[PDB]
């Protein structure tokens, strides 16, 4: 993997790297620009939620500003810091690893037109010439004709809906909420069923905040949103009716409890998880069972039908073969604390999806050719001076 | 009505077989005006379903299993898409209809009693097409016959091979080691295992058989007389090495066989698959001790046949036995390889003028390879701590081809090995002369030693008249020290080429007492050369004494000087014996 | 650790591990690997005693096959991970045979270090024999100032501990 | 040995270089009496992987990027399946057997020291392929020589090297010119490939556009007005040119050797050249040139009975016919009006601002105004 840095807001549309897409099927176009094997990068705001939200429904603790990443000056520093953060994951072992495996894991392609993964038809073209005794009509060449004809659906489709790029991750920039972090799919079926889908990442670079005696790095908040894409990537997501009890609401008078899913249990890390992930485990559903079974069944449809196919191109054959070498415990077994020893970044451990109720974030703004760098935070994650950003006066404050 | 003993017998009835009713189901196409038209199918999997008429005691399974023991595998056969094509081209201005069906493999599993059949169940693969045209005009009516099929009929030869169901030399002059053999192409199985199918063209029309390689799945075949060290992986591994066969059970390249049958009668077609034959043997000591066999897939065999006459009988005859027939041309091409259990040291610095390799104790006395370049082309004398233990020189096939660095070695890790000189006798006493070129990697074969001094293997870049033996190993003979007859035995070198003995006379030099001299072999016919020997400060100094003579039951003597040191080059020109085996008669 | 057949450098295998027939019974295996032998360099303490004392010089061997090799390291290296050199009982002036076995941790423990120096009356220091990453079996100068810090690291690659064979360790 | 200045250079020598010990490694086919054996090829994505023998001081990188920027690259052509195949007639009588190899491009990276090479690294391109076809009775003896090849040799032998460091009666408007479809590069870098077809056999080289992919190339003097998309624009204007980088028309060249000597085929692939100029004042202010991914070209010729040739310039020959269509185009910065009713026999137009713009009409007769 190798991040692709010689980028900017300001290269010209090559229709290769720097491409200008359709959002989903609406009126809305962006710019995009690949950064590494099937990661693109969009240096806009989210086109989903609406910008300018009524203030009976600002969630608490959010900065809510419709100007934010308006101007070319603000998306080129956003891509810049998108670069920065990726080559910096990129710098450790596990987090290459990472990056590979994200790239690598494309939603498993339909079948043909008619339906399966087997070999396809075949074609004769070109008869060679009467010779003077032999007519020569079947001295032609035999090709397969649907060749690569399987139908993936991790595409980004142009302006003219005429060409069509590979993609699997696209990180936006925050929606209506600017410190809000998210990871959603491209197809709730396709991302619940085995196959896979397409994963947005909205992301906000450029405010951190303080825990303890530490600022957090964003590097880590960026992982995070990727291992929860790759539970979309694998089409391994949990409805999301699959809760479990977080917290107890102490502060109210009577008994109430707040849950999380399953999915933010197992990618935040911290010692929640550990209280759940026990051997013998306490807690089981029918969705792990369900999980395994579809990966198993998509693995051998894979081994024993899309392996042997001699007339599909090894773009996918081969990059299935490594999505498929991992197993699923493998997923389930990756969060933060892992990326947290390797990095060795101090990170909250206790509650961290609960930390609004806990206290009141205090917002840091981040330079990136002057805060962080290729190492990360300079001067460390505690000693390196950030300056308050001017934003923290217009947090929302609903009780 | 058979004749046959009591039992249950496995029969199979040939190919060409047409189904009732399933005429005109794929269709049919009209052409006119003299208009060539063509017409294909796929036999992939939906439409290649065997088609099973069991009996109580017959159940499905046990046919099945029962064909696929005798005959070909068509479970693992169908999966493979197979493809086919007619063309028939239309005659002058009247129309002409054609329509393709097709075609199966008829297996019958009877219950003989007595000598009548008494039970029969029947198995249908499908196996290719068949088209059948006819010639008609605008409101012509045509006969139902060559519409519709009443009853199930054979369009081939009228096949019928039964198997009763049970209730269940040659001199080889090549040095000790691994050798792999390639014994040709277009290996085929008997009994038509690997039919991949027949073909029927009727007169002035073309058909053609097509592999499109839809798919890339393969089967090799592989045995061995000794699956503890000579297994699949091993085998494979050993083929890599000597003809570095890539893909083994992967193959992606296309073959097709089309046939333009002549205007006045049929033909047809059968197409195989073939196999390319590699034997790997372990040879020590002049006999095959370990041999395996592997079959690499092919890309097939084309047969060309005339339709039989239909005034005649069928024959009930009995498969053959499993084994395999060679269709093609008769090749053999052997290739040593480097035995993996051995380790190979590196010699990273050319060898210059002179050079001294001290074994190093993580070889603890065990055969081994040392690999080595040499900076000029030249003849070099290499020896070991005074010509013990006689060792062997290979070279790298195809090394210095591709990379190249002045002064250095580049490890090729190219392990296919071409003899060159040497003995399989640590306990003789020889140095080789061999000549090495400029950018060829070689290998030094120490053999097994018992002993716990070290030794220094020297290369000594000879200029002198050592170029006379040439690509020879220096037999030394010392214990030769009185009268009467002496007997050498070695590893006979192969058809021109040469060995050497130096030896010496018994006696004080004093330019008299000739002693009478007779050099002889026992089998092995040569030619001898004797030289006399001047040892000096550089060298050697060859000076020519005989030439052209015949070793083989030689019997004249020479009236040779004592005490002086002799050397007689040896061609070998008449292979007969594996063992080379020199007399040496001295009288005074 | 396990002696390799071809090159002279000990290379890094995975244990084995208990799935016989209880799954409620876990554990790896620990006689498995090369058996190592310590043996004293001079001779000059008294003979009555045999325990391995702090900072002791002593050749530390392995039984291969049916003899006894020691391990060595080169003179001079530029990496700081240097791969040892594991040939039988022999004397070279180009490699470093005499092996200082120290306890570095205050706390109680059971891991021991082995250091390489160039002679018991030279100051010249070496490296600490360890494992660094594939696993490699090799000596380290990087070591040396981490094995110093205040807050002693336990999991280190340094860290070597000597398994005999016990009548209460059964397969 | 050589007689070149010190330094490094990149070498190529060709292709149709067929290796060392693996001849039959793919198989055979034995044909019987009086049938075809037609055995062929389609390198798309495992066989189309280049083999790298690097040395100190020329490591994979180095020796791909310098035979990327000199001759053809390799790394984007490979992801395009080309087909190759052979054809073979048994005789009346006999039986055939013709096995198929591969045949490669031999690049080098040499490091001359005085007047000899010292270094030398080398990468081999998967070509094409070559079949070699004997006619056999059984029981015959064969020749070693025919199945096992002991070196490397080329069965075609070039040695580039390349040292390491009129008056246009026009009115004032944009023009589109095609200038001919047979441009092809210099140095071989358009190369689909080359056979060696033997005497009595056919060979045939596909481009099956089973990935329906291609790649133009565009230039330009100033990216300011005559970029990417504006050359595309103005192309659709002209020539209404709807696909630029994918084609689905794909072509096939077969050539059947005669019986007395074998052939060589050569495919290139070829392009259209799309001139797009700025005509003012009779002089071509601005000039923006595209070629489009045409149909290939041919070439046979035959082996001769070397030279150490310096490599070719950059530029582009024209293997096909004297082309020259001129077609003008609207200027897509000026406005256009449109009037809606025919002009019968008199017509008053009233006129943008000050500004120069075109006038769309048509007449409801024919006739002179």
């Amino acid at each position: 993997m190798n991040i692709n840095d010689n980028l900017s807001i300001n290269s010209p549309v090559d229709n290769k790297n720097v491409v200008v897409v359709r959002a989903r099927k609406t009126d809305t176009v962006f710019k995009a620009f690949k950064v590494a094997p099937n990661i693109w990068v969009a240096p806009e705001r989210y086109y989903g939620e609406s910008l300018s939200i009524d203030e009976e429904y600002k969630v608490d603790g959010g900065i809510y500003d419709s100007n934010f990443l308006s101007q070319d000056s603000e998306k080129d520093k956003f891509l810049q810091a998108i670069i920065t953060l990726l080559k910096r994951i990129n710098s450790t072992n596990a987090g290459e690893k990472l990056l590979s495996l994200i790239s690598t894991a494309i939603p498993f392609p339909y079948g043909y037109i008619g339906g399966g993964y087997y070999a396809p038809n075949m074609i004769t073209f070109g008869s060679a010439p009467k010779s003077n005794k032999k007519l020569n009509s079947l001295i032609s060449s035999t090709i397969p004709f649907p060749y690569a004809g399987y139908r993936e659906t991790n595409y980004l489709s142009s302006e003219d809906n005429k060409s069509f790029y590979a993609s699997n991750i696209v990180i936006f920039g925050p929606g209506a909420n600017i410190v809000e972090n998210n990871t959603v799919f491209y197809k709730k079926e396709d991302a619940e069923n085995g196959m896979g889908t397409m994963t947005e990442i909205w992301f906000q670079p450029f405010l951190t905040y303080k825990y303890d005696e530490f600022y957090i790095d964003p590097a880590i908040e960026l992982i995070k949103c990727l291992i929860k894409s790759l539970y979309f990537l694998y089409g391994i997501k949990p409805s999301d009716d699959l809760v479990i009890p977080y917290r107890l609401r102490s502060e109210l008078e009577n008994i109430e409890y707040s849950q999380l899913n399953i999915v933010d249990l197992l990618v935040s890390g911290g010692i929640d998880p550990k209280f759940i992930n026990t051997d013998p485990y306490w807690f089981t559903d029918n969705y792990f069972s369900n999980a395994k079974k579809v990966f198993e069944d998509h693995r051998n449809i894979y081994e024993t039908q899309i392996e042997g196919n001699n007339a599909i191109g090894n773009d996918i054959k081969l990059r299935l073969k490594q999505k498929f070498r991992i197993n699923i415990n493998d997923i389930w077994e990756l969060n933060l604390n892992y990326f947290s020893k390797e990095f060795s970044i101090m990170m909250p451990d206790r509650f961290n999806n609960a930390l609004k109720h806990f206290y009141r974030k205090q917002y840091y703004k981040i330079d990136y050719p002057e805060n962080y760098s290729i190492n990360g935070f300079v001067n460390g994650q505690i000693n390196v001076q950030l300056s308050l950003s001017d934003r923290n006066q217009d947090i929302i404050n609903k009780p | 009505t058979i004749d046959l003993a009591d039992g249950n017998y496995v029969v199979s009835r040939g190919d060409g077989w047409i189904l009732s009713r399933q005429n005109q189901i794929l269709g049919g196409s009209v052409i006119s005006n003299g208009s060539t038209g063509i017409v294909g199918d796929l036999r992939v999997n939906d439409n290649a379903i065997p088609y099973y008429y069991p009996t109580p005691s017959f159940n499905e399974e046990y046919i099945k299993n029962n064909i696929q023991t005798v005959f070909a595998n068509f479970t693992e056969a169908n999966q493979i898409p197979i493809g086919f094509e007619f063309s028939k081209t239309a005659p002058s201005n009247k129309n002409l209809y054609m329509y393709l069906q097709y075609t199966y493999i008829r297996y019958e599993i009877i219950k003989v009693l007595q000598h009548e059949i008494i039970e029969r169940a029947v198995l249908y693969v499908p196996s290719l097409g068949y088209v059948k045209s006819i010639e008609f005009n605008p409101g012509e009516k045509i006969n139902k016959d060559f519409y519709f099929l009443t009853n199930d009929k054979c369009i081939l030869n009228e096949q019928f091979l039964y198997k009763k169901i049970l209730e269940t030399q040659r001199v080889l002059p090549y040095s000790n080691g691994l050798y792999v053999i390639n014994k040709g192409d277009g290996y085929i199985r008997t009994n038509d295992k690997d039919l991949i199918g027949t073909l029927l063209i009727e007169a002035g029309s073309s058909g053609s058989i097509i592999q499109p390689r839809l798919r890339n799945t393969t089967r090799p075949l592989f045995t061995t007389s000794n699956d503890a060290k000579f297994s699949q992986q091993y085998t494979e591994e050993r083929l890599k090495d000597a003809f570095n066969v890539q893909l083994f059970n992967t193959s992606t390249s296309l073959f097709k066989f089309v046939e333009e049958a002549p205007s006045n009668k049929n033909i047809c077609i059968k197409a195989y698959n073939t196999y390319e034959k590699y034997e790997l043997i372990d040879y020590q000591n002049g006999s095959i001790v370990n041999k395996a066999e592997y079959y690499l897939p092919s890309l097939g065999y084309c047969e060309v046949t005339n339709a039989p006459s239909p005034e005649s009988e069928v024959v009930k005859t009995q498969v053959a036995e499993d084994g395999f027939i060679q269709n093609g041309p008769e090749e053999e091409i052997v290739v040593g390889v480097i035995d993996p259990s051995e380790n190979i040291q590196e010699i990273n610095t050319a060898i210059s003028d002179n050079y001294t390799y001290n074994i190093p104790g993580i070889v603890n006395n065990n055969p081994f390879y040392i690999l080595f370049t040499v900076n000029t082309t030249g003849i070099y004398k290499i020896n070991a701590q005074n010509n013990l233990p006689s060792l062997k020189i290979y070279e790298a096939i195809g090394s210095g081809n591709r990379n190249f660095q002045s002064g250095n070695l580049c490890d090729d890790d190219i392990k296919a090995i071409n003899y060159i000189t040497g003995f399989d006798s640590p306990n003789a006493k020889s140095y080789l002369v061999v000549l090495l070129n400029k950018d060829k990697n070689y290998y030094i074969r120490v053999p097994q030693t018992s002993s716990n001094i070290e030794n220094q293997i020297k290369f000594k870049r000879e200029e002198g008249d050592l170029r006379n033996l040439m690509n020879s190993s220096v037999n030394i003979i010392d214990n030769l020290n009185s009268t009467g007859a002496h007997y050498y035995t070695r590893q006979s070198p192969d058809v021109h080429d040469y060995i050497s003995y130096e030896f010496t006379i018994p006696g004080n030099f004093n330019n008299k007492d000739t002693s009478n001299i007779r050099l002889y072999t026992s089998y092995n016919q040569g030619i001898g050369t004797l030289f006399r020997v001047t040892e000096t400060i550089d060298g050697y100094n060859l000076i020519n004494i005989q030439q052209n003579l015949n070793l083989l039951n030689s019997t004249k003597s020479i009236r040779l000087l004592n005490g002086a040191i002799y050397i007689l080059k040896v061609e070998v020109t008449e292979l007969n014996n594996y063992n080379i085996k020199l007399h040496i008669d001295i009288t005074n | 650790i396990k002696l390799k057949k071809d090159s002279p450098v000990g290379e890094i295998l995975t244990r084995s591990k208990y799935n016989q027939n209880s799954k409620y019974i876990n554990y790896r295996d620990l006689y498995i690997g090369e058996k190592f032998i310590i043996r004293r360099k001079s001779n000059s303490q008294s003979i009555n005693d045999d325990i391995v004392r702090k900072e002791d010089y002593i050749y530390l061997d392995f039984f291969n096959l049916n003899q006894e090799w020691r391990v060595y390291t080169y003179k001079y290296f530029k990496k700081e991970e240097e791969k040892l050199f594991l040939a039988p009982i022999s004397d070279s002036d180009e490699f470093y045979n005499t092996i200082q076995i120290k306890e570095y941790d205050e706390q109680p423990t059971y891991s021991c270090q082995l250091l390489f120096k160039k002679d018991e009356e030279s100051t010249d220091e070496i490296g600490l024999i360890g494992i660094h990453r594939k696993d490699y079996f090799c000596i380290s100068k990087w070591y040396l100032k981490e094995v110093k810090r205040k807050p002693y690291n336990l999991k280190l690659g340094c860290n070597w501990q000597f398994i005999p064979k016990d009548e209460g360790w059964t397969e």
